[PDB]
RNA sequence: AUGUUUCUUCUUUUUUUUUUUGGUGAGAGG
RNA sequence: GGCCGGGAACUCAAAGGAGACUGCCAGUGAUAAACUGGAGGAAGGUGGGGAUGACGUCAAGUCAUCAUGGCCCUUACGACCAGGGCUACACACGUGCUACAAUGGCGCAUACAAAGAGAAGCGACCUCGCGAGAGCAAGCGGACCUCAUAAAGUGCGUCGUAGUCCGGAUUGGAGUCUGCAACUCGACUCCAUGAAGUCGGAAUCGCUAGUAAUCGUGGAUCAGAAUGCCACGGUGAAUACGU
RNA sequence: AGAACCUUACCUGGUCUUGACAUCCACGGAAGUUUUCAGAGAUGAGAAUGUGCCUUCGGGAACCGUGAGACAGGUGCUGCAU
């Protein structure tokens, strides 16, 4: 029920960053409704690489913003106690959805 | 009595229940029909948007 | 661009946050299905009492790094030549070559 | 009109970024420009300190600044004395609390930026580049680098035309994505215009 | 078939770190 | 009504691996490399596409992104404001769009996408409105909500080779929203109008497959303003004797 | 990657110059906010009201005006000085 929505850039980091909150929630609640995939936005950009004419030369840039869900099922009064102020992975913006 | 909980969008609130107790935040969204306030707590920097009841949090 | 041009923008920033979006009720409610007599004439004309350069439509769009007029990108908030040198320097968190 | 940036295209497999955080679309420009002034003022504050790269990690409502230098003492000042002066003003620039942190590199003859600004200090004090850029090459060949190419361009030597010269020693596989390459740029302002320097340093695998 | 003139040089010397288990009450020995 | 219990194989989703390496067979080839078929296989000779662009060439382009040696102005070539111009018009060229119709146009009924965008932002629903839109206002700071009810396709009716139910430029009138502001100089809409043009001379361009062609959608830019540019998916060819 | 104004670097014309914008120094004035307006607007003439912090209260920081200047500024020329 209690959703936890993850947001990051480094997809090779978020699977361990969600694993860092899996282990923080496993030893407390013992029931977590999985690391759901949650599709990622691919914000596409294109830029004139020249500082002038020849609008044929361009470079394409994108940012895959990856999402996850943790979704703590039961609100036993020790699970969230081990979550608030006890997280990590600087650069991975986290959020609850409840 | 101490029952202050009314918070509109952008209004700061106070949490005194659950692990989010002793923390303040703002209510980005409100739900009078569901009797729930959408406020996030600055936990480890990142805002932690969580739903708290009017009695679960106090108006700031 | 010009140091003269970048100064006009922040001056027109100071008009867009003091007068407009705050004294914007001059057209929001009073220039509608309300009293459509010549009191509604006082709605459109008092909007002219505020300066012309105060509207958010007047604040064009300029880069923040160098202030180039054209080739702007809203996401990065800065000019197209400046988003690329910072892409190759490794400044925007996540821009790699889109080679899909 | 060729040769796209080495530090540009490796940023998903070899080398990390220099600003690692996530901010949404409303505050993406606000986060980015604040990074630009903490890179401008700090390099301005620590020009002589031989700083190569700066890492900016914001976990939201905070900023972890990392400074990679070959001169640790000058960066930290006297046991952190200059850092607290920065702490008052780095937090004043980005408008957010700043946890200043310091890293280091042991071999400045293998870090691209440290090789490049060295020739910048050389060529702005009126020295011959031919044995100044040769100096940097023979430095890295015996310091553990598998290969290094150094390029200088401009109207060097006081000449009328822009004589350009490049020189390498060892492997520099620019195309190979498996090949790590340390590359950075620096420019020198003499009275003979601007002389830009570019240097590539190859190390190895994933 | 045709496409003006004149019209572009090299040094070889240059380079410091490094951090300044207390109180109270009683008894006893000299 | 996947709407509700419920299910975890499936589509899908997001991570990590398996997999295609001339690895196996046969002929050919100097017991070479390798080539031409066959087998198994989702895929086979770099599977398809993309990024990636060697020293140098034009002493190519940019001093107008920015940086910068000179050179020069500094009651100025610097600066501030209102209005105009960049859109002006005998004429030629470049690049596109709409068409010249019958595998076509108009009306009715109905099928099938992908990808992307969204907070002083996208906007259901209901309601006034022929229409552009307006009022009240769900939800959604987002696989859930919305933009957003795809187009040819098909089934049928129907016009009948005509400058005409083709084409719709231009022109008059009445209005819609954005914005201080639509006159010079926005887009759009309703009613009216109805041009040239009836497949294009010398010459020239693109393309070898999910390509050409054709159809519709989305996006960045953006107060507003695409037929352009950048992306997406639907439909789906011909020919390659050969140097 | 989109000129109605802005953009805009151009023209007609109205104005201003240690200045549209920055560092430094001198003295006054907090800053701010509301209103009448000269005029096309700029700028200028004003009229109310407010006069916050540090107290080294004989002054700093935040900030506006006035004065002297050292300067600032240039989408001005040279891409064959770079």
């Amino acid at each position: 029920r209690i959703r936890i929505r993850l947001k990051a850039f480094d997809h090779r980091l978020i699977d361990q960053a969600t694993a860092e909150i899996v282990e923080t929630a496993k030893r407390t609640g013992a029931q977590v409704r999985g690391p759901i995939p949650l599709p990622t936005r691919k914000e596409r950009f294109t830029v004139l690489i020249s500082p002038h004419v020849n609008k044929d030369a361009r470079d394409q840039y994108e940012i895959r913003t990856h999402l996850r869900l943790v979704d703590i099922v039961e609100p036993t009064e020790k699970t969230v106690d081990a979550l608030m102020r006890l997280d990590l992975a600087a650069g991975v913006d986290v959020q609850i959805s409840l | 009595p101490r029952p202050k909980t009314l918070f509109e969008p952008g209004e700061m609130v106070r949490v005194n229940d659950g692990p989010f107790a002793d923390f303040n935040g703002v209510v980005e969204e409100v739900d009078y029909e569901k009797s729930r306030l959408k406020v996030s707590v600055s936990i480890f920097g990142r805002a932690t948007p969580v739903e708290l009841d009017f009695s679960q949090v106090e108006k700031a | 661009a010009k140091q003269s041009m970048k100064a006009r923008e922040v001056k027109r920033v100071a008009l867009a946050d003091k007068y407009f979006a705050k004294r914007a009720e001059l057209k929001a409610i009073i220039s509608d299905v309300n009293a459509s007599d010549e009191d509604r004439w006082n709605a459109v004309l008092k909007l002219q009492t505020l300066p012309r350069d105060s509207s958010p439509s007047r604040q064009r769009n300029r880069c923040r790094q160098t202030g180039r007029p054209h080739g702007f990108l809203r996401k990065f908030g800065l000019s197209r030549i400046k988003v690329r040198e910072a892409a190759m320097r490794g400044e925007i968190p996540g821009l790699k070559k889109a080679s899909w | 009109g060729q040769k796209v940036h080495p530090n540009g295209i490796r940023l998903g497999i070899v080398k990390p970024w220099n600003s690692t955080w996530f901010a949404n679309t409303k505050e993406f420009a606000d986060n980015l420009d604040s990074d630009f002034k903490v890179r401008q003022y700090l390099t301005k504050e620590l020009a002589k300190a031989s700083v190569s790269r700066i890492v900016i990690e914001r976990p939201a409502k905070s900023i972890r600044v990392t400074i990679h230098t070959a001169r640790p003492g000058i960066v930290i000042g006297k046991k952190g004395e200059d850092v607290e002066k920065l702490r008052k003003v780095v937090a004043d620039i980005a408008g957010v609390p700043a946890q200043i942190n310091i890293a280091e590199v042991r071999k400045p003859e293998l870090d691209a930026k440290l090789v490049a600004d060295s020739i910048t200090s050389q060529l702005e004090r009126r020295v011959m580049f031919r044995r100044a850029m040769k100096r940097a090459v023979q430095n890295a060949m015996r310091l553990g680098a598998k290969g290094i190419k150094v390029e200088v361009s401009g109207r060097l030597g006081g000449a009328e035309i822009a004589r350009t010269e490049w020189y390498r020693e060892g492997r520099v596989p620019l195309h190979t994505l498996r090949a790590d390459i340390d590359y950075n740029t620096s420019e020198a302002h003499t009275t003979y215009g601007v002389i830009g320097v570019k240097v590539w340093i190859f190390k190895g695998e994933i």
